[PDB]
């Protein structure tokens, strides 16, 4: 119901005041802070979402228009009109992540999704929704071979949001094959890459961004030298825009993370000339101290180029690399420090991910070597680089241990945003340098919430929710309680700042019940972190760069929920005890886990054993050696069938070796009293009746009735003398009675 | 030690007193007919018909020598400069050329911008913009707006500034940001001319300067 977003919007408005006039500003103030809810509920729907329903081929597919009208408790409903009470680009972006969220709902495996369904299901009219629709399809992995017959239909027109979905969904669905038929389609629409001397054609530039980033998606581990060199080229070089030079940060930074995520893993070397070359290049760009500000190396390149190292030696243990890219608190703080305080977070948090083995789990790795050393303690600028200290410390913190669940972790972030949540949103003296500090305390807020909800994924923890929904409500700011296009633009600020603190907060709500809570995040192939890494990406501060690539987690997210089915009646039994063997994390021994039924077991690599146990169906347990993993035993399915024990007559011919406690007697009878609420007519009584129940008395009262052979004599002897068998004392004293008795 | 370092970078119950602010942008009043020691602090030349344009070329250099008399350090070329547009006629070097005569000219979109990017953390104190109402009263900046940020992604609003008559020199020191420090630090500078007087449509730049603080042989 909170995040919702295809109905009207449940708000709750301060109101401070008595005049009706102001109150109703204050109202159509929060409808549209509610309204930019609805446009961004698109991530959080995704990962509610993710395989839920199916594809019927035939049947049609619906996308639901964003709604973005708020109730208040009067139901005085207050509408939000575009572009007259919000920005316009805004409420189709929202259109444009609810398609990708309505696309990306259907499943991987689905069959039947060609070229031909994609057009039979298109609206007739372009539009944000379809662009998603056909992004989230392109994402899942289902336009691996699209025909060129209605390429050109999409693409004709010089809409942004479906080039946009065209491009980034294609080449995630193919991923890798270096196809040249697609590869060159990109290579137009990029025109830095076209050949130089051409009259320009007018792209959009954030067409250019996702075209950028697609096609280096498209050359994953392609290792690809010709590309490669062009993307370090296109980071460096400088762009253009209506006929005038332009530098961007958001294309520098989609060409950062798109040469990262093209050299993924060739980073582990002890073609290392080359590596070698474009490493030091790199460190050059990152660690170039500029008194005069160049203008082709702008410090935009800077974040590009972090994240370009990032990925090279990602899990590469490299620690020089690390320390010429991890910043020292102590030494930083003495000086006047250089260069935008924004590269801090992003180097620190590329330092630790290179020691992809010392990541610590305890706040003295979070909180090390930072001290405020100074005696003015209000919050001043100089302190700010200790905040992004702590966000790039955190996020790589909460990226090593995603999905896993855990228990120090949670209390260390559940006393961190304790203490940063009542200073958040807070313009108490408007200052620029306190307006500036606390913008970042803005953004690392919005890192503490995300990592909490990384690390805790698919649990539906109560208070990482109970904390996550406290910064989903009160839009708070500088409007309710706690020249014209000047104020335009100061509207323009403070909106978007709701804007990115939303984004946080609903990626941290959808991930928390991601798949409806049975699916969980991979950190175990290589990719599947580069992926994790690129979509968690901080860009909540303005213009929000790069969010369409918010919804692209999904290549992490798979099964790992387990559940016991019958095999003779075939259907699913629930709720029974499950007794787990893992690792903790660490290099200790053991601890046993009992969980239900339905739930989440950790990696199956780190798993050694695992054993079910239940009154009725009897025990089975595997224990898994080096020989056979978990993930390979589970490769055919997830799901494991136990066998029925049987509760029959002929098991208990004369002596019960059974137990029978009391407890459980009574249990059953109850239990099967209910049934009865809700006796000779069950065939064990009928064979009960009959007087039959002993298999061997009954045989061996045949065999004796008639002589008594020696042979026959001599068996029903051994018969008797046996070591182990059930009713002997019946059949010796049978036997005697054949002998001596009555005749 | 490691809890009480954490109150001190995120102190919870101490900071937020009653949390009422009046949330509206302060205004700054340039006129120069009233005398004040706040505003002789900000307005350097002197209060006074129109002087004719050799006494503003005059003016002009006094100005500039008062400015740089007092100790203090001009990185004004220290720093990569991109306006909205150009007009093909002047770039901003005749606006940074400490030359009266000499101007920038914008021509575009309504609302100009200026944009003053840094390469290094330079901490500003003193803000220096040179106005002349009667010599550009066709292209006189009418409404000034300053953002402050560390990068163009978080540039923010800083300041008001209406014009209603300023033939001079304008000294703009910070003091609201950091009390303590009484300067400004920041790395991303913007400016934004988004209307002219009498309903104008570009805007020129005559001087423009940026303060920070730190016999002979031939």
């Amino acid at each position: 119901s909170l995040l919702a977003y295809y109905r009207p919007t449940k708000t709750q408005f301060f109101t401070t005041k008595t005049e009706y006039a102001q109150i109703l500003a204050q109202k159509k103030y929060f409808a549209k802070i509610m309204a930019l809810r609805t446009c961004t509920n698109g991530v959080g729907w995704g990962a509610v979402a993710y395989a839920t329903e199916k594809p019927i081929s035939t049947q049609k597919w619906v996308i639901q228009p964003l709604n973005l009208i708020s109730v208040f408790p009067d139901d005085t409903k207050i509408t939000v009109k575009a572009p007259e009470d919000i920005a316009h680009d805004i409420v189709e972006w929202g259109q444009f992540h609810a398609g990708v969220s309505s696309g990306l709902r259907i499943s991987k495996k689905a069959t039947g999704i060609t070229g031909s369904w994609i057009a039979f299901n298109k609206p007739k009219e372009l539009d944000a929704y379809h662009g998603g629709f056909l992004l989230g399809l392109g994402l899942n992995g289902h336009l691996k071979n699209l025909e060129e017959w209605h390429i050109y239909n999409y693409l004709s027109p010089r809409n942004t949001h479906i080039s946009i979905g065209l491009l980034l969904g294609m080449s995630s669905s193919m991923k890798g094959s270096m196809d040249s038929k697609l590869i060159k389609v990109i290579s137009v629409h990029l025109v830095a890459f076209l050949p130089s001397g051409s009259s320009d054609l007018n792209i959009d530039l954030k067409l250019q961004t996702a075209g950028i980033i697609g096609m280096g998606m498209l050359y994953l581990n392609s290792r690809h030298k010709r590309m490669s060199d062009s993307i370090f080229a296109q980071l460096v070089s400088l762009l253009n825009v209506n006929d005038e030079m332009v530098a961007d940060e958001e294309y520098r930074l989609a060409a950062g993370i798109s040469l990262g995520l093209i050299n993924l893993g060739a980073g582990q070397t002890k073609q290392n000339v080359m590596y070698e070359d474009l490493t030091t290049k790199l460190l050059e760009i990152v660690t170039s101290t500029y008194d005069v500000e160049n203008d082709w190396i702008p410090e935009n390149s800077q974040i590009g180029a972090v994240i370009a190292i990032m990925f090279l030696f990602l899990k590469s243990n490299n620690f020089g690399i690390s320390n010429m890219l991890k910043v020292d608190l102590k030494e930083i703080l003495k000086a006047n420090i250089n260069t935008r305080p924004e590269l801090l977070m992003y180097r620190e948090w590329a330092s630790n991910m290179i020691l992809w083995e010392f990541i610590g789990d305890d706040l003295s790795f979070i909180m090390k070597d930072v001290d405020i050393g100074v005696k003015f303690s209000e919050l001043n600028t100089d302190l700010l680089p200790i905040y992004y200290t702590m966000a790039g410390r955190i996020l790589a913190m909460g990226i090593r241990f995603a999905s896993t669940g855990n228990l120090k972790i949670r209390n260390i972030l559940l006393s961190l945003v304790d203490k940063f949540l009542p200073l958040y949103q807070y313009p108490g003296k408007q200052n620029l340098d306190f307006r500036l500090t606390i913008s970042v305390i803005n953004v690392l807020t919005n890192v503490i919430v995300v990592s909490l909800s990384m690390v805790m994924c698919a649990s539906g923890d109560l208070e990482v929710l109970r904390r996550v929904k406290y910064l989903h409500e009160v839009a708070s700011g500088p409007y309710s309680d706690l020249s014209d296009p000047t104020a335009y633009l100061e509207d323009k600020k403070d909106i978007d700042d709701h804007y990115g603190k939303f984004i946080s907060t609903n990626l941290a709500l959808g991930f928390l019940f991601l798949g409806s809570g049975q699916y969980a995040l991979n950190t175990s192939t290589l990719e599947s972190i580069a992926f994790l890494s690129m979509s968690v990406l901080p860009t909540y501060t303005t213009p929000h760069p790069l969010q369409e690539l918010k919804h692209f987690w999904s290549m992490a997210v798979e099964p790992r929920c387990l559940v016991i089915k019958d095999i003779s009646t075939g259907d699913a039994v629930n709720n029974v005890p499950i007794e787990l063997v893992v690792e903790e994390d660490v290099e200790k021994e053991e601890v046993i886990r009992e969980i239900s039924t339905p739930c989440l077991l950790p990696d199956f690599s780190k798993i050694k054993s695992i054993r079910v146990k239940m009154h009725g169906y009897f025990p089975l347990e595997v224990n898994f050696t080096k020989d056979y993993s978990a993930s390979d035993f589970f490769s055919g399915g997830t799901i494991i069938y136990i066998q029925r024990k049987s509760e029959s007559v002929f098991e208990n011919k004369a002596s019960f070796r059974n137990v029978e406690d009391i407890h459980v007697a009574l249990k059953r009878k109850a239990a099967e009293s209910k049934n009865y609420s809700r006796g000779n007519t069950t065939s064990s009584q009928l064979v009960e009746s009959l007087g039959i129940q002993d298999l061997t008395m009954v045989e061996l009262d045949t065999l004796l009735s008639a002589a008594l052979t020696d042979s026959e004599s001599y068996n029903l002897g051994l018969l008797c003398s046996d070591k182990n068998s059930g009713d002997i004392l019946d059949c010796q004293l049978e036997l005697w009675y054949k002998s001596f008795g009555p005749h | 030690g490691i809890n009480k370092v954490l109150d001190h970078l995120a102190p919870s119950e101490l900071i937020k007193p009653v949390k009422s602010c009046h949330n509206k942008p302060s205004v700054l009043v340039l006129d120069d007919r009233i005398v004040d020691a706040a505003t002789k602090d900000l307005y350097v030349n002197g209060f006074q018909q129109n002087p004719t344009p050799e006494n503003l070329q005059h003016m002009f250099h006094q100005g500039i020598e008062i400015l740089d008399s007092a100790r203090m350090i001009n990185v004004t070329h220290l720093a990569l400069w991109k306006p909205s547009s150009f007009k093909l006629g002047n770039p901003v070097d005749f606006a940074l050329d400490d030359n009266y005569d000499t101007f920038w000219q914008s021509d575009g979109g309504q609302p100009h911008q200026l944009d003053i990017m840094f390469s290094k953390r330079m901490d500003i104190c003193v803000m220096a913009i040179f106005f002349s109402m009667i010599a550009d009263e066709s292209y006189a900046p009418s409404l000034v707006k300053v953002y402050a940020g560390h990068s163009p992604s978080d540039a923010r609003f800083y300041k008001m500034l209406e014009v209603r008559n300023v033939n001079g020199w304008v000294a703009l020191r910070f003091l609201d940001n950091r009390e303590d420090d009484q300067l400004l630090k920041c790395q991303f500078i913007r400016l934004l001319f988004p209307v002219n007087h009498e309903n104008g449509k570009d805007t020129h730049l005559r001087g423009i300067r940026l303060y920070v603080p730190s016999a002979i042989l031939r």
